[PDB]
RNA sequence: ACGCAGUUUUAUCCGGUAAAGCGAAUGAUUAGAGGUCUUGGGGCCGAAACGAUCUCAACCUAUUCUCAAACUUUAAAUGGGUAAGAAGCCCGGCUCGCUGGCGUGGAGCCGGGGUGGAAUGCGAGUGCCUAGUGGGCCACUUUUGGUAAGCAGAACUGGC
RNA sequence: CCGUGGAGCAGAAGGGCAAAAGCUCGCUUGAUCUUGAUUUUCAGUACGAAUACAGACCGUGAAAGCGGGGCCUCACGAUC
RNA sequence: GUCUACGGCCAUACCACCCUGAACGCGCCCGAUCUCGUCUGAUCUCGGAAGCUAAGCAGGGUCGGGCCUGGUUAGUACUUGGAUGGGAGACCGCCUGGGAAUACCGGGUGCUGUAGGCU
């Protein structure tokens, strides 16, 4: 059948967005160094609007992008307490799901009376050999129209490989 | 009382003309500058490093001095009096050739070699030019075709 | 206010409205059809034209005045919801006024005459339309006299003309009725769209 | 006491009654403005040719004249 | 729903130049690269330009000119089976060898081959080939990097110094070639004769030979099918040089060709598509037609 | 014949006015037709419900009426500069401390050979000294302020 | 994901800019010395501003190159 | 008849969709020990060559959208010079010369400069 069309997850991209700066932004930093292994980035202040305590320039946000073997038993981890069930509304246009889950203590995490409490985003995006095409510099190209993902492919993919469930939104 | 200034209303003429923005060509560069050639002056808006001044542009003159990015151009401007012969410093972004020059030497070529061509030949050749002289007596043709009638259309709102 | 007559001609450029006056009385005219709006192209066949044929200025207050007698009259000629008149015009061009001493001799002459704007009027080209009117076929003479209704209030001298063309598009009257029966034009609302050979075949396919 | 401010007028019969000629062109007009360092290169080819000018330039000359 | 691109974006959008759409160049470095001041008024502009592609290396030698950039000699990656490297061919050895190869083969078109001979020991040092008076000077030419991120230990540094080392004046500094330490900034010549003379390439061969067999076996496919063991390829790039150095001239290919077939479709003429279309049209209503009396 | 021209002819560029356009960018702008993803206001099935339906406002699409001295795709006429040879071209040889793969490029100099190079008209070039003037006005046309003025203020040409 | 400039370039506007003149990063004061010529109002006088060079010392990148202030149009001052 | 590397013109060559690509080449692609850099070998860098033309890319097609050119608009709107021309004016006509653009319609859609590999 189809010689490369096996589709892929390109990488997934974790991110803790809490209201003000410090102790529990330095915490929510700490919990994704043991949740994915690697030192996180800090997103800060994008506006000013001042309705709930942000000015500009003040770190806001934590986050990060795992990808490989990681990446994939990160998205197990997180599927495993999502129980598989994913809702039509969650996949985009492009391909693209994210699902969020509650705080990190059902993902297998010690729990620890210091850091406190926590949750994540969890936002994936799907892939298939040939998209680096539009990331590198020597030569750019669009990707096309029958290799793009589509919007039902994303679920099918999904509901192939982890056997969830989709529930109408 | 006008606001004199260096570049007072050229919002038009330093303008660079549509779907013409971006970088500049590369051919404009390569194009080699000697002194004594008759060059043109039009004032580009892409770089405004070495631009010329607004009463220059559209200008002809002679190339006097030659540097790295720019050369020296000697311009017959007419003040409100006479004409001064000024020397200016424009860099090659805004100099293209004149084909004027270009075409009285193809001229001269061609003259020279057609008296060199035609002295053996002992033929008196007419190179010198001269005007559009009066079309000669020619003879029309009907074909048996009648010349068709013209009438004025009547005034119609 | 000014009389009419110190507004007739055109002395000046354009001063229409924008980031510039930053001051403009609101116009006269706000409604430009006053008939059934929602006709289609095969209700009214005919249609009029009032030409210009002096080029001159014609103000806001003149064009309301002449559409008002004109609708009063077609609404009583005519009956209600059985004609549609458009004024054409439109007026941008804004004029200034330079009010004179707010009666002594103790304010300043002519030291910075430039003045505020009065109102709107509207420049007129020779030969462009002011007005016109769609009605059926039998109300030629009902048109007619509108226009003439019209005429006596508009200043300067301005014809009447009734126009080949079917109501209010670009296409004559006679090559009409056998061009919409086939695909070649397709009524929307008071328009019609002219759809043209050089399209993608979809459209085409749409159709027939 | 207000008066006129700046006119043109009758401007171009005066210029044209003495005339508005073009300059005067001359061979070897000047050597201003010419970069410094072409001018100082000049300057010496001009006094190092009669080195080997009057020598080499006689010989071709007698030569050619052998020639024709 | 939502306005997007339309008939008025596209008859006001500019179309970018033909080689920057794909994106091949930047018109930018080009601009300061190519121009020469306008005192040297015919004065060629030599650059060397360097291209890493996938399984191949590309060096050749351009100057300006108002038709197009004018090559005066070219040298590629698949001609190192027939001096010797047959295996290899995107190597950062390869890419010295390249160099050394297109130095040579310019020198010898120009037959400035005998004087100028460069550094002929390899030791990774810095030589600055400089000009013998009495005789024609050195050939003086600049680097064109391209849209390779220019970091120290790149292949085109590689060929820079394989052409430096063949006997081409080129401006350069140590700092790019690979060896330069980022905490101290001192420079090493030992470990970056080391990296042109192939060893990194050997040590990992033989790290995979200790490790991992499977690894051995993917990996430097073509290396165990040439038997090129890593204490060969000390002595190989050894020879290649020496090679190269005696025979730098380039032999002309057969010219010899063959039929020539229509392999890709011609467009359709008008009276072609204007049928196409009168078909498209006719044969529609027949369907409907059927449809509705069926 | 040197040379010159308030001019024309031939090549050659320069420009953004007149006009025209906005179913092309920006800013104003009247009305209709279809589609409704969503938003807000009404009516319907009925414990209420993105369970369903009619309509209006809003959005989108393809059209439609009228405008821009401080808008423009396009773009006139008039008009501005240059050239139409001997101060030019072809050939050979020297100098360079300029540049440089190269006797490469570019400038300067020397030497012999070859003027009939668009029309028309006219004799030109140049130095010194220097009085008066330094309140203007009017007219065809183009125009700024003003309702307008034998009003005030500009461009070319002519006149007092 | 679409996204030809619909943002930004210190400030009033015009022009100009997309692997950019916009944002970020790393080193830095060429915003330092010197003699001329030239452009702009022009009487072709000066000041201010600006252009292209040349002669030394430096910055930067690997390099071609750029830089003797602000992407350009204003942001400033004789005698004694 | 074609591609690669470097380029001139910079949409006749850009945008959306659909088909074909044999042999080289471009690339997709496999892996972080050394050179190198980020949260992430995704991007930039040293090691390839297990599969592929799925994608980029190259050609062809759309009564395709844009772009160029040619008719129509049109000797029409404008404009140099003239009149003891008309009209109360607004403006208009004539003589001598030049001459625009949108709607509408039709035709095209890459040509080449240097080095190289194939049928
Ligand atoms: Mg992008
Ligand atoms: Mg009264
Ligand atoms: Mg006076
Ligand atoms: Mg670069
Ligand atoms: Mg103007
Ligand atoms: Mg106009
Ligand atoms: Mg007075
Ligand atoms: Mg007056
Ligand atoms: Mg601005
Ligand atoms: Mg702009
Ligand atoms: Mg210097
Ligand atoms: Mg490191
Ligand atoms: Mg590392
Ligand atoms: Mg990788
Ligand atoms: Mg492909
Ligand atoms: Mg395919
Ligand atoms: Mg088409
Ligand atoms: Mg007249």
């Amino acid at each position: 059948e189809n010689p490369m069309r096996e589709l892929r997850i390109r990488k997934l991209c974790l991110n803790i967005c809490v209201g003000e700066s410090g102790d529990r932004l330095t915490r929510a930093a700490k919990v994704l160094e043991q949740l994915t292994g690697q030192t996180p980035v800090f997103s800060k202040a994008r506006y000013t609007v001042r309705s709930f305590g942000i000015r500009r320039n003040e770190k806001i946000a934590v986050h990060c992008t795992v990808r490989g073997a990681k990446a994939e038993e990160i998205l197990e981890k997180g599927l495993k307490v999502r129980e598989y069930e994913l809702r039509k509304n969650n996949f985009s246009d492009t391909g693209n799901f994210g699902f969020g889950i509650q705080e990190h203590i059902d993902l297998g995490i010690k729990y620890d009376p210091s850091i406190g409490i926590y949750g994540l985003d969890f936002y994936v995006v799907l892939g298939r050999p040939g998209f680096s095409i539009a990331d590198k510099k020597r030569r750019t190209g669009c990707i096309g129209a029958k290799h793009r993902i589509s919007k039902e492919e994303a679920m099918r993919w999904f509901q192939q490989k982890y056997d969830g469930i989709i529930l109408p939104g | 009382t006008n606001t004199k200034g260096k570049r007072r209303g050229t919002r038009y003429m330093f303008s660079r003309p549509f779907r013409k923005h971006g970088v500049v060509p590369l051919a404009t560069y390569m194009r080699i500058y000697k002194k004594g050639d008759i060059v043109d002056i039009k004032g580009m808006g892409t770089v405004q490093k070495g631009m010329p001044h607004k009463c220059y542009h559209g200008k002809t003159g002679r190339v006097y001095n030659v540097t790295q990015h720019a050369v020296g151009i000697i311009v017959n401007k007419q003040v409100k009096g006479k004409i001064l012969a000024k020397r200016i410093n424009v860099r090659i972004e805004h100099i293209k050739h004149s084909k004027s020059r270009d075409s009285f030497l193809k001229r001269v070529k061609e003259n020279d070699q057609k008296k060199k061509e035609a002295k053996e030949k002992g033929t008196w050749v007419q190179l010198k030019r001269h005007a559009a002289p009066p079309r000669e007596a020619h003879f029309v043709r009907t074909n048996g075709k009648e010349p068709e009638l013209l009438e004025p259309i009547p005034y119609e709102f | 206010r000014r009389p009419a007559r110190c507004y007739r001609y055109c002395k000046n450029k354009p001063y229409p409205k924008s980031r510039f006056c930053r001051g403009v009385p609101d116009a006269k005219i706000r409604i430009f059809d006053l008939g059934r709006k929602k006709a289609k192209v095969d209700e009214f066949p005919l249609c009029g034209h009032m030409v210009s044929d002096e080029y001159e200025q014609l103000s806001s207050e003149a064009l309301e005045a002449a559409r008002i007698c004109a609708n009063k009259y077609m609404v009583k000629s005519c009956g209600k919801d059985g004609f549609h008149i458009r004024v054409r015009l439109h007026p941008f061009h804004v004029i200034r006024i330079n009010k004179m001493l707010s009666a002594d001799r103790l304010q300043t002459g002519m030291r910075g005459a430039f003045g505020k704007p009065q109102g709107t009027v509207a420049r007129v080209h020779i030969g462009q339309v002011i007005m016109s009117i769609r009605t059926k076929l039998q109300n030629k003479e009902h048109v007619i006299e509108a226009l003439r209704r019209a005429k006596f209030k508009f200043p300067g001298r301005q014809k009447i003309h009734i126009s080949k063309k079917w109501g209010f598009t670009k296409f004559n009257a006679d090559e009409f009725e056998d061009m919409v029966a086939e695909k070649r034009l397709i009524p929307d609302g008071c328009g019609v769209k002219y759809i043209p050979n050089r399209g993608p075949l979809d459209k085409w396919r749409a159709l027939h | 006491a207000k008066s006129k401010n700046h006119t043109t007028h009758n401007q171009s019969r005066k210029w044209h009654r003495n005339g508005i000629k073009k300059p005067r062109s001359q061979r070897y007009e000047s050597l201003k403005g010419v970069d410094p360092k072409f001018l100082r290169n000049m300057r010496f080819a001009k006094k190092h040719n009669k080195k080997g000018l009057k020598k080499m330039q006689a010989n071709n000359a007698k030569a050619v004249s052998a020639r024709a | 729903v939502k306005v997007v691109k339309n008939k008025a974006y596209f008859k006001r959008y500019q179309v970018r130049f033909r080689r920057r759409r794909e994106g091949k160049t930047d018109y930018y470095a080009r601009k300061r690269l190519v121009i020469q001041d306008k005192n040297k008024y015919n004065t060629p502009k030599y650059r060397m330009i360097v291209r890493v592609t996938n399984r191949d290396i590309i060096c050749q030698i351009a100057y300006a000119r108002i038709e197009g950039d004018m090559i005066v000699c070219a040298a590629y990656a698949h001609e190192l089976p027939k001096y010797g490297v047959k295996v290899g061919l995107t190597n950062y050895a390869a890419a010295y060898c390249t160099g050394l190869l297109l130095a040579r083969r310019l020198l010898n078109r120009f037959g400035m081959d005998k004087i100028y001979e460069g550094q002929v020991e390899v030791n990774g040092g810095e030589y600055n080939v400089e000009s013998i008076d009495g005789q024609p000077g050195a050939f003086t030419c600049y680097l064109d990097a391209g849209l390779a991120r220019t970091t120290t230990g790149n292949k085109v540094f590689g060929a820079l110094k394989g052409a430096v080392d063949g006997g081409l004046s080129i401006p350069h500094s140590t700092k790019r070639f690979p060896g330069y330490d980022s905490e101290s900034k001192e420079f090493n010549a030992e470990v970056h004769r080391k990296h042109i003379m192939g060893q990194n390439v050997a040590d990992y061969m033989r790290y995979l030979m200790e490790e991992d067999e499977d690894a051995y076996k993917k990996q430097f496919s073509q290396y165990i099918k040439n038997n090129v063991t890593p204490d060969m390829m000390e002595e190989m790039y050894k020879k290649a040089h020496a090679a190269i150095r005696e025979n730098p001239v380039y032999e002309k290919k057969p010219k010899r060709e063959v039929k020539k077939k229509r392999w890709n479709r011609p467009k359709m003429s008008l009276a072609q598509k204007k049928d196409r279309v009168a078909q498209k049209k006719a044969s529609f209503l027949r369907a409907q037609e059927r449809a509705a009396e069926s």
